[PDB]
This record gives structure tokens, sequence and C-alpha cells, in this order.
RNA sequence: AUCGAGAGGG
DNA sequence: CACGTCCCTCTCGA
């Protein structure tokens, strides 16, 4: 139940788009400088301009201690591309490329997401 | 023509209880009370000095319908932890936090004069 | 029709301040807007309260019994 | 007009095709003349062509 | 306030409506049908005022 | 000093400012609330008119009569009509008002809220005062007679809340503000070039020091200080109109507790 | 299913000339060709308005 | 009734006042508004017809036709302005209003779905707390102008087993739409499913909205800013294109099109020279207008408005149109007694080349005025036509 | 109705405590639903309800009048001009919790009208009830206690 | 009006405004002329007065000059019920030939002796309002002493769904 | 001073005047 | 009142509004029903 | 045409309607009024027995 | 009451 | 040469 995927990203590039509260954004893979990543956030809560977890843990109701990053989501994938997975957050969508952790990640529609400084 | 009597707003009728505890059956030790006569002068302040119960799971509430003055309160806390205690910590909570305004105006009243 | 006795939209009695506003321009001759604002009217629904209001019943005393 | 017909690889293209509109019904008279597609031909008055073409 | 201008009516106030009328003791020129024999005519409502 | 804590800012026989330190919003308006609709108050209910040659119908003058304030200071000791135990009304829950008026003067008369007297015993308590905050000391004019008008009508008082009927409502306009500086996020403002030039800021600006600019906005932050003002009629002076909300609040919340240990 | 095609080729018609004014001076084929020329195909009728010939 | 939908069965709820209250997603098939609309209401008297009504003709038994073979109902006015103002990425919502949305869903589990944010703030996606409304089993697919699976603005809609996974949530995907999700809801759940459906959002949406807020005045119909400055010349080299055809026809130089005379092809032109540039200031007006505009708003959700309006109301009115063809010359060769005579321009022919905000002209307003007419016949007059043709 | 075709029904009345209120405590009459205005386009409400704004601040009767050069960008400068917003809008607060509003609310007065419907002499209800002279079914109307 | 080379003069203006403590006066002296329908046939009348001889709301042709007559005010082509309507140019022309018909539907002091006449059924306000919104045309209509209606503070807004 | 033309608000003046001659039932009554 | 006395009945397109109908008769003012443009206001 | 083809009938209603967001679908808030007045012939049964003594 | 006439509403 | 949508609400006159 351990971290799905532990991979650093980059100021890539940041988008509102109307938007003013949220922001897609691109990355690209500090260990290979060939990942692709593209997602949202929350830029109210988290500014931009890097690091990334998955992880699936630490089912049943929601109460209000594995928090060791800053921005937190937790969402659902909903697609799996062959070259990448798409996840989506309530509303907010996000899009890994790769091709190389294909045991770390997995088709489960449940999964946390975590960014430090 | 047909409108109710201005008066049962507030005014109980043959038998209405201004409380009623049901038992949420959908979510275990959870309770949801049927407060008759009342509106959001209670509604939401029952229910925010019930979300600073710190074992106090859930705390929201529905006025079922504008005509009709009352709203049903669901309220869930930690196991054996009752609930209709978590309704009483949270309203002496509120009297008593209401108690030390009327005190604090009350002082700072009597001093000013123009 | 007579002055409104308290504002609608406020509560604000205004039902006697009617004999005021008037002598506030027949005798002082005072802005309208300024004698409601010396009337202590600071909300607007208090100024149309009685800036719109027209004084009916004195057409209609004129009549005999 | 511009009349959609498949393409020899198969797909459905927008190839063009010039027709004539007219402000006269006489249907029996000029789908025999020479020069136009006689199962193509349309006219409006519905009436003219039950009673060329046949009821159905 | 009352502008008058109606009658009294064995007590209601009766009101008399505009009727309009195209004017007579005036010359007009209209075209016809397509299947009307008459191609033109020229109307004049003769009346005296 | 002791947790929700009051700053008075201005207060006079009408309005009255003050801010709320430490205090839940969600609290605050459920007092706004109160202080509007289910504060008690005093007012005209049943107009029994002997005669009435007025251009003013009937219950068009009573409509008001009871929209007129009343003296309602000491209202705590006058039982709800409906809670006392007499035949219709009497002297513990009702204060009989009369209203007579003939016009003699050719010049029109003018009745008046001074121009009723209490036909009934107060038993030396606050009540059924017509509330003449008037500058000739005349009052709220109820009607006006000619050289022969005439109006003859009987008030009986009774105990009220706004909720019956806004004519018992003891506050007037209830100036209600919070966090100036929209710095809470709690509305998105509307602007077709400038949202900040657009919208004026408040009186209640300076109290709030501004955003600073370049700043991250805290999430963290909630509902604090709450810019009031509150305006009386009459019926309960300025200081009840919130003493008063804040301790009839208290029993509603405390009538809870009533019923919540009968269960 | 017929009751129902009447009232679901009548309804559109008889409401499409109800909402003419929420646009005012618009016009368009609300009483140019489709109210009027439905008036002549229910009925039939052969003096067409229009009897137009698009030949192919 | 006109409608097989024009009467429907409901549960009687006796209630105060002496209105009859609906449903306010039952107005589109009755065709009813609340402005001193009135309502018949039968009582059948045998059991057996009683069960004809509640088994045939039941409201939400009726809830996808036959006349179009789509959904009739659908979400509608406030619910529909604020399920797309909800369901954004923007739009959030905190715990304290969180659960009172949970509560307000009658067939709700209970369970607090786990938010969409955690840790800075526990937050909830609007999609994301809809999507306890929608009913687990649902799968809808919907792609609109460049919709990826990645969606760029939100764009077209997909949700997932009752739950929301992008997109905004608009006419298309909440309305009465061939494909949308009442039309979905209804055949992969059931009539009465559905039902509970529209009051689960009504009921939620509703209450958002309530907390939210939404209004609108004249400063939605406002562009001013070098949007004004730029639709303006849109009408200028509109009346020197008209005028252009207006010279070239004067000095016979008209190349009269075939078929149409010198006469009607000139005006043919001329009448789209109009409306091709009166609805480009119309999408012009609707450019400027930001995504915080509220008259754009309800016409983003569909809500109510159109393409037209905003132009009328911001841009520009238009040609007035009276038995199809332009405004007239009742006057000897002239449309007024302010306009020289033998005038073809198109001010005087009846283009309204202001805008409601900035007011018709003296002669603006009278064109408009009969081109109103025209239409306030049609819905007056020639709906006996209709009517007939129907019995 | 409003004096440009306005017409509507009550759906529900509220007080003042279950109603929205601006801050200096104004609270609305009326609350008419934003939809009523691109589909019946009647902008001159808008500014109507812009210019009795003012009308009732400054205290001057406000010349409505047709045909004269009165803009909305000079009655905005005179809304500005009393510390209000420009464009009408007023942040209001959310009446039963007592947050403000996620959305300014246009505000201001407007001339509307009691028109001489009252559902309580519209509504009509029947069984059994009389029965006409000729044909032995129902009798027309409401004055009549008919079907 | 009639116009030479504006027949009516701010002198003429005063001749009025002062007698109201004639208008036959500019019917006699020539200022003035009652033309008929057919006789607009041969005329052309100025719109505004000196808006019409050699930002904001956009114009037209007024330089071209040939004009025998003068607008009295563009106001005056509406009937008394449409009349009342505040700002009928940013309307939707039917919005107008709505309120016109719904101004006679309305309440409000119809008449002044409504106590001393007995008719069948009527309506009266029980505080009528001159509107704060007022047309010029208003003062003729004797509008502002017998209202209408009332200036309701009006929050146009979503709220309950009602 | 008798000379100049006349402004918008001149031409309200004329209008007034109409009325208080004709009056609004003028047609009705002549 | 003053509108019902400043009434037009026309009897029974003669509905449109007219071109000459400039001045002498409200372009609104008249009836939605078998009347609009028909009965006109002046 | 209005006597058998289309008759006027007991137990009906009409009113103002208003619309509510707190109702469902398959609902129709009615007057209290209107609720004493129309009625509908329940069979006494010892299923509704004990129901129909009370109201009576 | 019945026939006729008219004005409104959706 | 016969049709000319649907209901609903009031007013008055042999
Ligand atoms: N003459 C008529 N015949 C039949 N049905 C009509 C007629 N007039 C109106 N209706 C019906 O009543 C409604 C008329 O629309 P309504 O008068 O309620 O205006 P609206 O569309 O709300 O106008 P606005 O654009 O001003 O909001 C429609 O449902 C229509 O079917
Ligand atoms: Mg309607
Ligand atoms: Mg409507
Ligand atoms: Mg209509
Ligand atoms: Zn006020
Ligand atoms: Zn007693």
């Amino acid at each position: 139940s351990n971290t799905l995927f532990d991979d650093i990203f980059q100021v890539s590039e940041v988008d509102p788009g109307r938007y003013n509260k949220v922001c897609r954004i691109e990355a690209a893979s500090t260990t290979q400088d060939q990942c692709k990543l593209t997602l949202d956030i929350n830029v109210e809560l988290f500014p931009v301009a890097l690091t990334v977890t998955i992880a699936s843990s630490l089912t049943r109701s929601w109460r209000p201690l594995a928090d060791d990053y800053d921005y937190v989501m937790y969402g659902t994938a909903y697609k799996f591309e062959e070259v990448a997975v798409y996840y989506s957050f309530g509303g907010l969508l996000m899009r890994l490329e790769g091709n190389y952790r294909n045991l770390n990640n997995l088709k489960q529609e449940n999964a946390y997401l975590l960014i430090r400084r | 023509m047909n409108a109710p009597d201005r008066f049962e707003l507030f005014l109980l009728g043959e038998g209405e209880s201004k409380l009623k505890i049901d038992p949420d059956t959908k979510a275990p030790n959870a309770v949801v009370i049927t407060f008759e006569k009342e509106d959001h002068t209670l509604g939401n302040l029952i229910r925010a000095e019930l979300l600073n119960d710190r074992k106090v799971l859930f705390a929201a509430y529905k006025v079922e319908h504008p005509f009709f003055a009352r709203f049903k309160l669901r309220i869930q806390t930690t196991e054996g932890y009752d609930p209709k205690d978590a309704l009483k910590n949270a309203c002496n909570s509120i009297i008593n936090k209401l108690g030390a305004l009327k005190t604090n105006f009350e002082t700072e009243w009597n001093l000013q004069t123009l | 029709m007579i002055v409104p006795v308290r504002c609608f939209s406020c509560g604000k009695v205004v039902g006697d301040k009617w004999e005021s506003y008037l002598n506030l321009l027949q005798e002082d001759e005072l802005d309208e807007g300024t004698a409601l604002s010396r009337l202590g009217l600071k909300r607007y629904c208090c100024r149309r309260m009685i800036l719109t209001h027209v004084d009916l019943i004195e057409k209609f005393l004129r009549y005999n019994p | 007009y511009d009349r959609k017909v498949p393409s020899p690889t198969g797909e459905y293209v927008k190839e063009p095709e010039w027709v004539l509109e007219t402000d006269g019904v006489n249907l029996s008279e000029v789908m025999t003349v020479p020069g136009i597609d006689p199962t193509r031909i349309y006219t409006n008055s519905f009436i003219d062509i039950m009673e060329v073409l046949g009821i159905e | 306030f009352d502008m008058g201008g109606y009658f009294i009516i064995n007590g209601s106030e009766k009101v008399l409506i505009a009727q309009e009328r195209s004017a007579g003791n005036i010359v007009q020129v209209f075209k016809k049908a397509a299947p009307s024999p008459i191609s033109h005519v020229a109307e004049i409502r003769s009346a005296l005022e | 000093e002791e947790g929700p804590q009051v700053k008075i800012r201005e207060a006079s026989k009408d309005n009255v400012d003050f801010i709320l330190s430490n205090v839940d919003l969600a609290m605050a308006n459920s007092l706004r609330r109160v202080m509007i609709a289910e504060i008690p108050t005093l007012a005209i209910d049943s107009v029994e008119v002997e005669t009435n040659t007025t251009v003013l119908a009937d219950e068009f003058i009573a409509h008001r009569l009871g929209l007129i304030p009343l003296q309602s200071m000491d209202i705590e000791q006058l039982e709800y009509s409906r809670d006392c135990f007499c035949e219709d009304h009497c002297d513990k829950c009702s204060v009989v008002l009369t209203l007579q008026a003939f016009g003699e003067s050719e010049s029109t008369t003018n009745v008046y809220s001074k121009d009723l007297v209490i036909v009934s015993n107060l038993m030396g308590r606050n009540i059924g005062h017509p509330i003449i905050q008037d500058k000739e000391g005349n009052g709220v004019l109820i009607c006006k007679l000619r050289k022969g008008q005439e109006l003859k009508l009987t008030c009986v008082a009774k105990k009220g809340i706004a909720k019956e009927h806004a004519k018992w409502g003891p506050a007037a306009a209830i100036e209600f503000e919070y966090d100036p500086w929209n710095k809470l996020k709690h509305t998105d403002y509307w602007y077709e070039q400038d949202s900040a030039k657009e919208w004026p800021q408040s009186k209640n600006c300076e109290y709030e020091d501004p955003p600073n600019e370049g700043d991250p906005f805290d999430y963290k932050a909630q509902a604090d200080t709450f810019y009031m003002n509150v305006e009386s009629v009459g019926s309960i002076p300025v200081d009840q109109v919130v003493v008063r909300g804040i301790d009839t609040l208290q029993k509603k919340v405390a009538s809870i507790l009533l019923a919540l240990t009968q269960m | 299913v017929g009751v129902l095609a009447a009232q679901s080729i009548g309804e559109p018609a008889t409401q499409m000339t109800l909402n003419t004014f929420h646009f005012a001076g618009v016009a368009s084929k609300k009483v140019t060709s489709g109210v009027p020329r439905l008036k002549e195909i229910l009925n039939v009728a052969k003096n067409m308005k229009t009897p137009s010939l698009t030949v192919y | 009734s006109l409608h097989k939908m024009s009467m429907m069965a409901h549960r009687v709820k006796v209630i105060p006042y002496s209105t009859f209250r609906l449903n306010l997603s039952v107005t589109s098939p009755y065709n009813a508004d609340f402005d001193g609309d009135e309502m018949n209401l039968h009582v059948p008297q045998s059991e057996e017809t009683r069960a004809e009504l509640s088994q045939l003709c039941a409201v939400p038994l009726q809830i996808v036709s036959p006349q179009s073979n789509k959904p009739c109902m659908g979400i509608v006015q406030d619910t529909l302005c604020g399920i797309r103002k909800l369901t954004l990425r923007d739009t959030f919502i905190e715990l304290d209003q969180v659960l009172n949305m949970l509560y307000w869903v009658p067939d709700w589990d209970g369970v607090i779905p786990t938010p969409a944010i955690i840790k800075p703030k526990p937050l909830w996606s609007g999609k994301q707390i809809l999507s306890v409304a929608i009913p687990n089993g649902i799968h809808l697919q919907r792609f609109d102008e460049g919709t990826t699976l990645l969606s760029p603005k939100d764009n077209g809609m997909l949700i997932i087993d009752g739950q929301i996974i992008f997109g905004v949530v608009e006419k298309k995907t909440v309305g009465s739409s061939n494909g949308g999700l009442i039309h979905v809801v209804t055949r992969e759940k059931g009539p009465q499913v559905c039902a509970k459906l529209f009051g689960n959002i009504q009921k939620v949406v509703n209450f958002w909205l309530l907390h939210n807020g939404f209004s609108t005045g004249i400063g939605d119909t406002i562009a001013d800013g070098p949007t004004m400055r730029e639709i303006t010349e849109t009408i200028a080299e509109a009346k020197k294109k008209v005028l252009d055809v207006t010279k070239e026809a004067q000095a016979n130089l008209l190349t009269a099109k075939h078929g149409m005379t010198l006469r009607e092809s000139f005006e043919d032109n001329v009448v789209r020279f109009l409306n091709e540039a009166r609805d480009k200031a119309g999408r012009l007006a609707e450019v400027n207008l930001k995504d915080l505009n509220n008259v754009k708003q309800m016409v983003m959700a569909g809500s109510k408005g159109s393409f037209i309006n905003i132009a009328q109301m911001s841009a520009c009115v238009g040609q007035q149109s009276v038995e199809g063809k332009r405004i007239a010359f009742g006057f000897v060769d002239r449309t007024l007694p302010h306009f020289s005579k033998d005038d073809y321009s198109p001010e005087s022919k009846g283009f309204v080349e202001n805008s409601y905000l900035r007011g018709l002209t003296p002669q603006e307003f009278f064109f408009h005025a009969m081109g109103g007419r025209e239409g306030l016949i049609d819905t007056a007059v020639k709906t006996a036509e209709t009517g007939y043709i129907q019995r | 109705a409003s004096r440009h075709g306005q017409k509507g029904t009550i759906g529900i009345t509220y007080r003042r405590e279950d109603m929205p209120f601006t801050a200096e405590g104004i609270v609305p009459d009326l609350i008419i639903n934003p939809h009523a205005i691109p589909s019946r386009m009647t902008v001159a409400h808008l500014i109507e309800c812009l210019l009795s704004k003012v009308a009732a601040l400054s205290g001057n009767e406000g010349d409505a009048s047709p045909f004269t050069d009165i803009t909305v960008e000079g009655i905005s400068k005179l809304l500005r001009e009393h510390g209000y917003q420009s464009r009408g809008f007023e942040v209001m607060y959310n009446g039963h919790t007592g947050k403000k509003l996620m959305a300014q609310i246009f505000f201001g007065p407007t001339y509307y009208q009691r028109l001489r419907h009252m559902v309580d002499d519209k509504i009509h209800a029947r069984a059994r009830g009389p029965m006409q002279v000729l044909t032995r079914q129902p009798v027309e109307g409401r004055s009549r206690d008919g079907g | 009006f009639i116009v030479e080379d504006l027949k009516v003069r701010k002198g003429h203006i005063a001749k009025l405004m002062a007698t109201e403590y004639t208008w036959s006066s500019l019917l006699n002296e020539g200022l003035v002329e009652y033309i008929d329908a057919e006789e607009e046939e041969s005329i052309l009348i100025a719109m505004q007065p000196e808006d019409l001889e050699p930002a904001k709301r956009i114009r037209v042709s007024h330089h071209a000059t040939t004009f025998t007559h003068c607008e009295i005010h563009p106001s005056m082509i509406l009937g008394v019920a449409a009349s009342i309507i505040p700002f009928p140019d940013h309307n939707q022309s039917p919005r107008n030939t709505y309120q016109s018909a719904m101004g006679k539907q309305a309440m409000g002091v119809f008449l002044t002796n409504y106590n001393v006449r007995m008719d069948t059924m009527a309506n009266i306000l029980y505080y009528p309002q001159k509107p704060l919104g007022t047309t010029r045309a208003m003062e003729y209509l004797k509008f502002r002493e017998l209202p209408a209606g009332q200036n309701a503070i009006v929050a146009i807004a979503c709220y309950s769904g009602y | 001073d008798e000379s100049a033309p006349i402004t918008a608000e001149d031409s309200w003046a004329v209008i007034s005047a109409f009325f208080r001659e004709k009056g609004l039932v003028s047609q009705q009554l002549d | 009142t003053l509108s019902h006395l400043r009434r037009t009945n026309t009897p029974i397109k003669p509905r449109q509004l007219h071109n000459t109908h400039w001045g002498l008769v409200c372009p609104a003012e008249t009836p939605e029903g078998q009347a609009c443009g028909l009965v006109k206001n002046l | 045409r209005g006597n058998l083809m289309g008759k006027r009938v007991d137990f009906s209603a009409r009113t103002v309607i208003s619309g509510d967001p707190n109702l469902e679908l398959d609902q129709v808030g009615v007057p209290k009024s209107i609720a004493k007045t129309l009625t509908y012939p329940e069979v006494v049964t010892p299923y509704n027995i004990d129901r129909l003594t009370q109201l009576v």
C-alpha cells in the first residue's frame, strides 16, 4: 500500500485560461528527460515556479497521518494510453506520460497526489 | 385565503414536540432531529457550533420547505460518544458563548455615552 | 395617500416626518435629497419612502360629509 | 449544389454538380428532355408528381 | 382630474370609441386578381358630407 | 476578554455601531435574525371602531395603528394575550388605548401618535406609551380631519414579535458587514475593467488592514470581526435591541435543552 | 399513434408561431414557407403558390 | 392542450396558499411560466381510472417523448444556470457547505466523498460533490469542440459510474438533449429513477446557487471597451458595402442577378450586408464580454438567452423585417416624412444601427415598433391557422 | 409587473431575516429572476432601476423621458458619485447563513405595479356542482360554482 | 414647427412660460401648423430641432437640408398608456406594446372622489407613489398626481428558486 | 432676447402649452 | 381612463403598423388578440 | 362538437400556478381549499375503514 | 336567469 | 362556397 510512483519534475509551463483559481501544468521528469506530465493544480492553494508521488493510502467513509507533502489531491484514473495514464480530481485532470513503472502505477480507480516544496 | 395563520411559525400544535430524534438508518452512530417551529436563526447556528466539536463527524441541516417552519438536523459522532450529548455540548457552548457577548457588550456599552 | 407609518423595507418610522420634510422645503427651502438627508434618511429605501409618496388625502378632505 | 458522392477510395466526398430550378411545373414534358437525369429530377409540386410517377 | 368627454346613461359612464373609416368622395385606383376579368378599377365613395 | 468580545464605535438613541471580535459568523447572523424578528415588542392588534367618518377606511387606519411604535421597555412583565387565562384580554396581557378625534377647526385637524390615551392600568411598568421621537413632539401622523369629521376607536395592544407581523419589529435596519477587503474571497467581484477601482472601499475599511498585494492568500483565514450597526424604531432602546437580541437567542438555544432532557 | 402524430406535427407549428415576438421583427421562415405551405400541403390544392422544378 | 404532455398525472401534495405548485422541470412540457399562468386540475373517481393515470399518464412515465424521441423535461432556469457555475474547476466547495449539500440528497449513501483536494484545505470539486446525486451505474460520453481525453476548457462531458470525470455541465449535458443525462438515466435506470434525479439536482444545485447568488444588471449589457469601438466600424463599412451597391445600380451599372430583377437583387445583397454585419457585431459583443459576464453566463449554461440577444442589447439591433421584406414606402416613394424621397439607404429602410443599450432613435424605434407588431400579429392572429390544421 | 412588460406572480414571501441584505441594512422588496431579461430584452428596466437608484439618493425625479441624450455611462457617473457601485450592483449577504454572495446583486428601486390579478379572486374548484338547464352538464364559470 | 432661413424663437419661449401664472397664439402667429397625414406627403420634418441643422447614441444624415417643419419632441408619437414607459428606446418593441396594456391593468388612485361614487368594483392602492423614473410626458397625464404603483427596492437575483 | 432659435428643453414649454389649451380629451369634446 | 377615451376601433394588412401612423397613433398601444394593430390608440 | 366531443366536468379545479424547487417532479402542490372541495369516492373496506371513519 | 354586445388574462 | 386553435376571467343590455 506504499507509493505507486516516485519522481520529480520541473518549472515547465503554467496556464490559467479564464480560470483564475486553478492552472494547467506541464512537467518534464528530471529522472529521465522524456517522461511528460500534464495536469491541473489549484494555484490558489499552491502557486508554481518540484516533487511528485502517487500511492494509494496513508473504501469506507471519510473523516476530518501520512501527509509529508504540501498540496495533496485525491482522484481516480480514467484512461490508459500506450506510447500514459489519465487521472481526475473531481474536476481536475492529470496526464503522466511514460512506459517504465508499469508495475508501480496500476489501473486502479483511486489514488492520492502529493507535491513537495 | 389558503395562507396559514402567521403564528404557526413558532407556536407548536397538538402534541408536536419541538424536537424529534430519529436514527439515521443509513450511516451508524448518526441521528436526525426534526426541529419544529424553527429556522436558520437556530439551524445554521447549531450546525456551526457542532462542527467545532472535535469528536463530531457530520453536521448539516436543511429547511425541508420554506413554507413550513421546521428543519432536520443530522449529527454523527465518534463511536460510543452519544450524538445527543454532542448536541448538548454544542448547545451550552453556544449559550456560554452568547452569555459572554451580552456581558461584554453590556460593559462596553455602559461606558460610552453620546 | 397619507404618510406611510414606518418604511416598507426598513421598519424605519417615517409617518412622523411628513409635515417636517414638507416644511423643510416650504420654510427652509432646501434640496429634496438634502432635506431627506437632514431628516435622517441615509438608506435610500427610506428616501424613496418619502420622496415618491404623494399625499392624496389632502385632495380627499375637500368634499363635504 | 454540393452533393455528397463516394470517391473511388470508398469514402464519401463532396463533389459539386449543377442543378436548375424553375418557376413552373410541366413535369410530363420537362423530364423527357435530352441532357438531364430523369431519375433525379424533382418538383415540389407533389400533386404533379403523383400524376406523373404514380401514387407511391 | 376627471376630464369628461363621456356620457352618463342610466348610471354607467358610456364612452364613444373612435370608429375608423376609409374616407369617402375620394378617387382610388386598384389592381385586381390574376384571374379577374377586370385589369384595374377606379373607385370613388360618393357621399355628401 | 471572555471570548466573543465587542468594541463600540458609535452609539445614540437610534443607531448603535459596534465591532464583534472573535465570533462565529453563523452565530452573528443568527443574532441579526433574532434582533429583526424574534424580539418581543408591543403594538396595537385589535381596533374597535365606534365611529369613523374619515377619508381613510376603517382597516386602513387600523393597519397602521399597529405599525405605530408603542413603549416596550418593561415588556417582559406583560404575558402574551394567548398565554394568559382571561376571556379575550385584560391588564396582564393587553394595554387598552383610546383615540378620540373631532375636527372643530376649519383648518384641517391632524390626528397624531400623541393623541391616543391609555384607558387601562399600566401597573407601573413602561408600556403602551406612543413612542414620540418627533421634532415638535407630535409623533406619527395617523389621519387628517376637515371641519366636522370624526374618529372614535379603541386599540387593544398585545405582546408580539415581527414573525407574527413586522409591526412588532423592534429593530429597523441591521447594518451587517465583515472582511471589508475581500481577503476571504467570499464574493467574486464583477467588473469590465478593474475590480478594485469600480467597487468603493467600504466605510469599515480603515479598521482592517489592507491586503498587501505581494502575498499568497491564506485559506486558513476565517470570518472574524463583524462591522455592525443596529437601529431602534423606539419600541426598545438600542441597548436592549442588542441585549435582548443576545438574550432571547440565549433562551432559544436554552429551550432546546429544555426539551432535550424531556426526551 | 394517429392522434399522436397529429399532435406531434401540430404542436410545434402552433407553438412555433407563438414565440415570434421573442425576437420582434425577425420574420425568418415562420410565416413565409412554414405555416403557409403546410396549409397548402394539407389541403393539397393545385394552385400552389410557388411551383418549382428542381431539375438535376 | 396541443400535447400528450400538456395533460399529465401528478401525485397530489396539499399545501397552503391558493396556487397550484409544480416542479420547475415540468414547465417545458406544458409550456408554462409562473406569470399569471393558470392550470386545470382533474381528479379520478374510481381506483381504475386512478391506476390508468398513474400507470400511463404519470409525469415520470412521460419523461421521454415519442414526439421527437427525446426527453421533453430537463433542467431549466435557476438549476441550469448554477449547474455550470457549480461544475467548474475554479468552483470549489468547503466542508461546512459540503455537508449541507450531501444532506439535501434524500437517497444519499450518507458517506462523505473523499475530497478532491486534501491537506492544504479539504476542498471538493463542483462536479465532484454533484456526483453523489448522479446514480452509480451511469456512463455518459460527450465530446464538444476540441474536447480531448484531458479536457482543455473543461470541454465536453464524461460521467463514469455516476461520478463526474471532467467537463462542465450545461444544457447539452443536463437538458432535454437527444442523448443527454436525462435521456440516458431514464433508459438505463428507469422513469421514476430519473424523476428522483430531477429533484436530487434541483435540491442541491439550487441550494448552492442560494449561497453563491447570481444577478444581472445593465453592467452585463456593456462592452464599451474597444469592442464598441470595434463594432461601430463594422456598421460603418456595412453602410458603405451597402452604399457600394447603392451607387452601383444608381448608374445602371448593376449587374442584375439572373431571375431576380435589379431591385430585388440589390436588396438581397443589401439585406444580408446588414444582417451579416449586425450578426458580426453580435459575435464581437460575445467576445469582449468576459466569462464573468452575467448575460453571457446564462446563455453559456443555456439558462436563458441566445446569440441574437447579446447583439441587440449590447451591439446592434438590426434591420426590421415586415412581411419578409424591409420597411417599405408608405408615403409616396419614401419611408417617412423625415426622410428624403426615393431614399433606399439602410437608415431609411428600417435598420436599427443602435443597440438597446445605446437606445434607438425616433425613427429606429418606430420601424422596430412596426416589425414587432408583425410579430405580435403572428402570435395572436396567425395562430388560428395552426390550431385549425391540428384539429 | 414593472413598466416594461415584466409580469410575474409571487412564488413565495419572505421576512427580512430570511431575505438577502445589502451591507447598509437595505433589503429587497422584490427579487425578480435574472432569466426574465435576455429573452425579454427589457434593458429599459435595468436602466430605470439604475436611474431610480440615483433619483432616490440625490432626491431628484429622474427623467426617464425617451428621446434625450441621457447615457448609462453618465448615470453610472452619478451612481459612483453617491459612492455606490457605478453599475447598480452591491455586495449582498446570504440572508440565511449571513455570509456574502459569491456574486454581487444589481440592486435599486424599480417602479412596479400591482395588477388586477389576485390568485384568491381567480382560484376555483368543484365537485358535483350545479348543472346546466338543458344539457344536464356542468355550468360555465367560477361565478356560478361551475365546472 | 415651420422653418425658414426655425420659425419659433426663445422669445416665444417666454411669451408662454410667463403666461402660466397662449397656444392659439402660436397657431395664428404662424409658428405652428396642423398637418394631416396627406399634407405630410408634401413636407419634410426635422426630427430634433437644434440637432438637425448644421460617447453616446449614434445619429444619421441630418445634413440633407430642405426641411419645411420640425417635430415638437419625438416622444409625441405615443398614446397615453404607452407614454408612461421609461426609456422605451432601450426596450424590445413588444415589451412596449405590453406595458401599454398592463398600465391599464394596474391599481392606484384612479379618481380622487372614489369614496363618494358607487361604481361596481374598483381597486385603490394603499399608498400610491409618484415613480422615481418619470418621462416628461408624465406631467400632462397628471400621473405624478395619480400614480399607479410603488417604487420597490428590486433585487434582480437568484435565491430560493421561487 | 427674442433672437436665438430653440433647444431641446425649450420644446417642452411648447408641449406644456399645447395641452393647457386642447387637453387630453380635446377631440372627444370638440 | 385616458387611454379608453382616445381609442380607435377599426371594423373587420389593415393591422400592420403603417408609416402614415407616425405621429397620429401609438406604435405600441394596441391589444394582443383579434385587434392587434386593428384597434389602435391616439 | 362542444357538448359531446367536449364537456364541462365535475371533480375539476383551476388556479394560478407557481414554481417550487423543493417539490418532486411528479407532484402538484394543491391548495388546501381545493382539497376540501375536491373529493374521491373511496369504498369502505377493512383496508381503509380505520382511516375513513377518522376523516368522517 | 337566457341571447346579444364588449374588455381583459394565459 | 365552409371552414377559420385552446381554455379562463369579469362587465352590461331584452
Ligand atoms: N392566443 C393564444 N392562443 C393559445 N395559446 C396562447 C395564446 N397566447 C398565449 N398562449 C400560451 O400562453 C403562453 C404565452 O406566453 P406568455 O404570455 O406567458 O409570454 P412570455 O413568453 O413569458 O413572454 P416574454 O418574452 O415577455 O417573457 C404560451 O405558453 C402559449 O402557448
Ligand atoms: Mg406565461
Ligand atoms: Mg413569462
Ligand atoms: Mg402574451
Ligand atoms: Zn428604509
Ligand atoms: Zn389576560
